[PDB]
């Protein structure tokens, strides 16, 4: 019954979710993670991933 | 002979850096565990707030 | 080349590179500032001439 409704909620949601999945993508880097890229390089050589 | 034919004496140290129980850690030492407030843990390397 | 596992131990990387000794010492993936706080799951030891 509650179509329109329902699918506005999914596509706003799948949206977000989507927005947050991006995270786990290096992108070309080392590792996804910021972090252990700062403490797995020196800043000189960590810049170019960051 | 000249040192462009010399032998150099070389070690390859391969850092598998994986996720599993780790071996090898490093000088630094530990700290008291801590509980239930906000501090910039770090476990086995990875750096953590 | 032969391969000794290093493992099962605590390590100290800062005398060996530090050390004059070594003319040629490169990493690749890590910096070597900052190898004495981070733990390793294994480290691979090949040494050849």
């Amino acid at each position: 019954a509650l179509g329109k409704l329902q699918d506005v909620v999914n596509q706003n949601a799948q949206a977000l979710n989507t927005l947050v999945k991006q995270l786990s993508s290096n992108f070309g880097a080392i590792s996804s993670v910021l972090n252990d890229i700062l403490s797995r390089l020196d800043p000189p050589e960590a810049e170019v991933q960051i | 002979n000249g040192v462009g034919y010399q032998p150099y004496r070389v070690v390859v140290l391969s850092f598998e850096l994986l996720h599993a129980p780790a071996t090898v850690c490093g000088p630094k030492k530990s700290t008291n565990l801590v509980k239930n407030k906000c501090v910039n843990f770090n476990f086995n390397g990875l750096t953590g707030t | 080349w032969n391969r000794k596992r290093i493992s099962n131990c605590v390590a100290d990387y800062s005398v060996l590179y530090n050390s004059a000794s070594f003319s040629t010492f490169k990493c690749y993936g890590v910096s070597p500032t900052k190898l004495n706080d981070l733990c390793f799951t294994n480290v691979y030891a090949d040494s050849f001439v």
